[PDB]
RNA sequence: UAGCGCCGGCCAACUCCGUGCCAGCAGCCGCGGUAAUACGGAGGGCGCGAGCGUUACCCGGAUUCACUGGGCGUAAAGGGCGUGUAGGCGGCCUGGGGCGUCCCAUGUGAAAGACCACGGCUCAACCGUGGGGGAGCGUGGGAUACGCUCAGGCUAGACG
RNA sequence: AUGCGCGCUAGGUCUCUGGGUCUCCUGGGGGCCGAAGCUAACGCGUUAAGCGCGCCGCCUGGGGAGUACGGCCGCAAGGC
């Protein structure tokens, strides 16, 4: 039912008595194209059990996006750690001008025009947590007018 | 310089039927009805999946190849679409399908873009009763699109036109048939052209 | 690889104990699998040196599955019918094919009168279409004329691109083909009769009179004599070409060469 | 490590000895010379048909063999002329008038012998060697056997250094009496030498 | 820093460095070659490339890389200096445009004749 | 008349022969010691096409001089510490002036170039005819919230 | 390895030194855990490396090098 995305498979070894261990860690988003979005990270020894792993939390940690006529509601601009993401709403016919990373992400969302920028550190992992913290600190003019009126 | 060579080469790298050849691209042997993979050594193994350029750049090749125009061409014409009001991809579309060689394919005077390009070039093609003879001419809603009289006999456009009697044109569109002339009436929108192009990865390419 | 899909296909071909199948180019052997399950007895042709040891392992803890190294068009079917299947009662075929090798492998196992009662294959759906056409529908041609004069023919369903894991490039589609008891209609002229029928959609948008007089030098001489018999047998020239029956094949085939044969 | 041989260790409890007959000190080796002699014979020409077990055993004179055997067809044959036949070459052999008998083992997944055998043929066929054992377990796994080991040896895919790959899930407690561990070994003959496959199964307890 | 002391000094500009000081702003020079030896590459490459010294109608007189199979370089020959570093040799930072004045393409391309300038083979 | 570059990852495009750390390739990471998709040749493919590549230089990516838009415990970065000149900055309440600040009217901001509309070259480049817009500066008038200023007070900072 | 000044942001605990109405309440100083928060992490946390304002001094890859040259100050070694 919900649409699957790849963003990195990384190889991390660690030492042991002679030898190297190895174990596998996987990025992955999940969505619907209608305004649902999950992320998930997934460590497992065998890449298709990290896969798993990582679907398995996408589906579990799900994130609504306030979208309208396929934008954002209002510019944002969020640091996670030493990784800063910049979004901006666009007007149609835009398309999604982002990186990779946040491309994968805001495609799964629904998301058919945006400005993105990346600052600081490029971490790809950093990047994704911070474009998942943005996407859950938007709000629409209906939430802020039952915040403050009610 | 236009694309001279093979062509349903290009129907079976972008995987789509993409009308080019006119009537054998109706008839079983599209080259997509046989053998339907990519051309060369390498067309029939399994792929590594495709880049978000790779996705973005086929795209656009296939949008280009549809109407057969060049590169440059291409970026002008996209370079002007992006200056203009409205949406990009529209307003892309209608400027690609206001090309006179285009308009006369989609009246029926021609098969396919390339014979009209053609007819086009070699005086065949009146516009408001004036001789127009080059292929990227802009048409406007409210011209008048007619065959030459010296060229009203030829077996070519007669036996296209004679094909073209109970038949439907473009909603955007116009014809006399026993006439020999058509009529532009408005800009073509989104949802009248059936291309199999999402012109979204075209943005989206030319942003990079 | 495609899951209880295969199952499917296989149900839509209803083999039981009763019946032999004969496989054209299993592959791995995804589908010879299942039908071995089900199936009395399963016969195979592979040419593929490569892929031989896959095959055979996948087809160890199977008896009753025989596979050949020859390929079906130069070795003659009706043998292998005779031994094979000495103790079943209905033969049929399920196979998926190359792109390539789609229609001629169909045309070889009609042209020369195999036993076959069925034969449910995965082909293109656009060549499912064609092979399965209503009179003017654009799908109508040599393809389905032929297929019908030899077996009825039904599209079960279309097969999406988005079940194989490499996604193909065009969608599939499977038929079944039921072996008609005798031809479809009375004509001696078999090799003429294709000769018509090839012709009359020589070129689709034309005429009926365009793509017959253009054909043969003795056509392209005697002219009149195809639209005298035309009109005896109430047909003619005008209509279009697509929009014809069998039947009516059947009497243009009978009629335009008795004039001349 | 040097585990010792699964078998060996329950011969008294929970396994059976693979001959079951009687002898005195005076002609004790010729019968097992005998036996030997028909275990090879039928080791060699009923490879074909996937052959797990033989069993052989004496009354007066007489040698009962038991064929426990995955795909029975093959030995019968048609007609039962392929048995007939190898009943005339084994009594040939030893004028016992010796009585073959043929089983078909059931769930042929379930048997450890088949399952080394099986790889051995893989292995030999240039397959993978982890993912063909991955599957091996899998497969034995799926039709109940609470416990499955397959270990193939060394010079995996015709390199320079031997190394053993060992895939396993389950219970295989090698250390308990009341297991009921079946156990397999095949070999392996490629052009780059001789390979070795063990195959554990544990199927309960008591 | 406080608007005060942007006010007071401000930032200073960063100038880019020339990598190509013999050139003196030209896209390519003319030289004369006085020495053509072979020399050896620095540590992960072993091998024996082809170096030119070249005096430039320059002040300069630097060592140049001959790109390709074989080459007529003696020691009077007239050659063109271009731009480009080899990673390896340490000191060389200029090519040898191939097929100019002195230098010949080099005999029997077939892929790549743009660079290594050498006349398309007439078919037949 | 159809060429030119590329086909290891950036970056779209894969196999077979020749060589065996040699010949060479190279923008970076690096490929070359007998199974080279990284060198050379073929077949094939990809991009552009009367052009295609290379070198040189400028801006961008460089938030890598950070006004928009960075930092200084250990990554480069707090002066060894005071006193203090110029300079920068600065409580609460009233009143005048109107310098900064804001608004309106107006002169200028030439012509070409830039944007929009319409037209002539058979279209386009190119060109023409109109419409605006425009930082800044002049001149006249207006507003007093904040900053500056002048006058009168207050005690929460400071001092005794 | 932490420039100076001021305002705001849970506490608990141990100390040195004053005041009171004196189980306790209230100031100034020196340590230890720890709210919110900050940090790449270690950690900081009412004595901030938190949230803000003002002013000053500094950094722009690593060697070459705290070198050469020039200048200033010292008897000198040397210092900037
Ligand atoms: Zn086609």
């Amino acid at each position: 039912d919900f649409e699957e995305k790849m963003i990195l498979i990384r190889r991390t070894a660690r030492m042991q008595a002679g030898g190297r261990r190895f174990r596998f860690g996987a990025l992955v988003v999940v969505g619907d194209r209608q305004g649902r979005v999950g992320l998930g990270f997934g460590k497992a020894p065998e890449v298709p059990l990290a896969v798993q792993k990582a679907g398995y939390y996408a589906r579990r940690n799900m994130v609504e996006v306030p979208l309208q006529n396929g934008t954002i509601p209002h510019e944002i601009e969020v640091e996670f750690g030493a990784s800063k993401i910049v979004l901006k709403p666009a007007a149609p016919g835009t398309g999604v001008i982002a990186g990779a990373v946040p491309r994968a992400i805001l495609e799964l969302a629904g998301v058919t025009d945006i400005l993105t920028k990346e600052l600081g550190s490029r971490n790809p992992i950093n990047i994704a947590y911070a474009t998942m913290e943005a996407l859950r600190q938007l709000r629409t003019k209906a939430d802020v007018e039952r915040l403050r009126k009610g | 310089g236009r694309y001279i060579g093979p062509v349903c080469r290009l129907c079976r790298r972008e995987g789509v039927k993409l009308y080019l050849k006119g009537e054998r691209c109706y008839s079983p042997k599209c080259a997509m009805e046989r053998r339907p993979y990519p051309p060369g050594q390498h067309g029939q193994k399994r792929a590594r999946r495709p880049s978000d350029y790779a996705v973005r750049l086929r795209e656009k090749q296939k949008l280009r190849r549809i109407y057969g125009i060049s590169e440059r061409q291409f970026r002008n014409l996209f370079e002007e679409a992006s200056k203009k009001k409205g949406v990009t991809g529209s307003v892309f579309l209608g400027l690609l399908e206001s090309r006179l060689d285009n308009v006369v394919y989609r009246l029926g005077f021609a098969v396919s873009r390339r014979q009209a390009r053609q007819l086009v070039r070699h005086g065949h093609i009146t516009v408001n009763g004036r001789r127009v003879d080059l292929p990227s001419y802009r048409v406007r809603p409210g011209d008048e699109i007619a065959v030459a009289e010296k060229s009203r006999n030829l077996e070519l456009i007669r036996q296209n036109l004679e094909a073209m009697k109970g038949r439907k044109v473009g909603p955007w569109l116009s014809l006399d048939v026993e006439g020999m002339k058509g009529k532009f009436l408005r800009l073509p929108d989104r949802e009248d052209l059936a291309l199999p192009v999402n012109e979204q990865l075209v943005i989206e390419f030319y942003s990079r | 690889i495609d899951t209880n899909i295969l199952n499917r296909i296989v149900d839509h071909a209803e083999v039981t104990e009763k019946t032999g199948v004969i496989e054209i180019g299993p592959g791995i052997g995804a589908l010879t699998e299942q039908l071995a399950k089900r199936a009395k007895k399963v016969v195979a042709f592979e040419i593929d040196q490569r892929l031989l040891p896959i095959l055979k392992d996948t087809l160890s803890p199977y008896e009753n599955v025989t596979v050949i190294h020859q390929d079906v068009l130069k070795a003659d079917v009706k043998s292998v019918i005779e031994e094979q299947f000495q103790d079943c009662d209905e033969i049929m075929v399920v196979a998926n094919l190359p792109y390539y090798v789609t229609t001629p492998i169909i045309m070889k196992l009609l042209e020369e009168h195999l036993p076959l009662k069925g034969i449910v294959v995965m082909l293109q759906k656009e060549v499912a279409e064609r092979m399965a056409a209503d009179p003017s529908s654009k799908e109508y041609g040599s393809l389905s004329i032929a297929v019908q004069f030899y077996t009825e023919a039904k599209t079960v369903m279309i097969v999406p691109k988005t079940v194989f894991v490499p996604q193909p490039n065009v969608d599939s589609a499977v038929i079944r083909l039921i072996l008609r008891d005798g031809p479809a209609v009375d004509v001696e002229n078999e090799s003429f009769f294709f000769q018509l029928i090839k012709a009359s959609f020589a070129q689709r948008r034309k005429t009926l009179l365009n793509n017959l007089v253009n054909n043969l030098p003795e056509g392209k001489a005697q002219k009149s004599t195809i639209e005298q018999v035309l009109e005896e047998t109430n047909i003619d020239g005008k209509r279009r070409g697509e929009s014809l029956s069998i039947e009516e094949f059947a009497a243009l085939s009978n009629g335009l060469y008795k004039a001349l044969f | 490590g040097n585990k010792i041989h699964p078998i060996g260790f329950r011969l008294g409890i929970t396994r059976d000895w693979e001959s079951r007959w009687y002898a005195g000190k005076k002609q004790y080796r010729h019968l097992l010379l005998e036996d030997q002699r028909i275990r090879g014979l039928l080791e060699k020409e009923l490879y074909s048909a996937g052959l797990a077990r033989v069993d052989i055993e004496r009354a007066a004179d007489n040698v009962a063999v038991t064929v426990h055997v995955a795909k029975p067809g093959v030995v019968i044959g048609r007609g039962g002329e392929r048995i007939r036949v190898l009943r005339e070459e084994l009594a040939k052999l030893t004028g016992k008038n010796v009585a073959l008998n043929v089983q078909e083992v059931q769930n042929p997944n379930l048997s450890a012998p088949l399952v080394a055998q099986r790889v051995a043929e893989q292995i030999e066929r240039r397959f993978a060697v982890r993912r063909a054992i991955k599957q091996a377990v899998q497969r034995v796994m799926e039709s109940g056997a609470k416990g499955a080991k397959v270990i193939v040896s060394g010079r995996i895919g015709g390199a320079e250094q031997a190394r053993t790959e060992w895939a396993a899930q389950g219970r295989v407690p090698l250390h308990t009496l009341r297991a009921n561990i079946d156990y397999g070994f095949a070999l392996a003959r490629t052009t780059y030498g001789v390979l070795g496959v063990k195959a554990y199964i544990f199927l309960g307890e008591v | 820093p406080t608007i005060n002391q942007l006010v007071r000094k401000g930032r200073e500009k960063v100038r880019k460095k020339s990598k190509v000081p013999a050139l003196k702003g030209a896209p390519f020079r003319r030289g004369v070659c006085t020495v053509v030896r072979t020399v050896t590459p620095k540590k992960p490459n072993s091998a024996l490339r082809k170096v030119a010294k070249v005096r430039l109608t320059s002040g300069y007189e630097v060592t140049a890389y001959i790109p390709g199979e074989g080459h007529n370089l003696q020691e009077h020959s007239v050659v063109l200096i271009r731009g480009g570093r080899v990673k390896d040799l340490p000191g060389v930072r200029y090519h040898i445009v191939r097929g100019v004045y002195d230098a010949a393409g080099v005999k029997d391309r077939k892929k790549s004749r743009s660079k290594y300038g050498t006349k398309k083979p007439k078919e037949a």
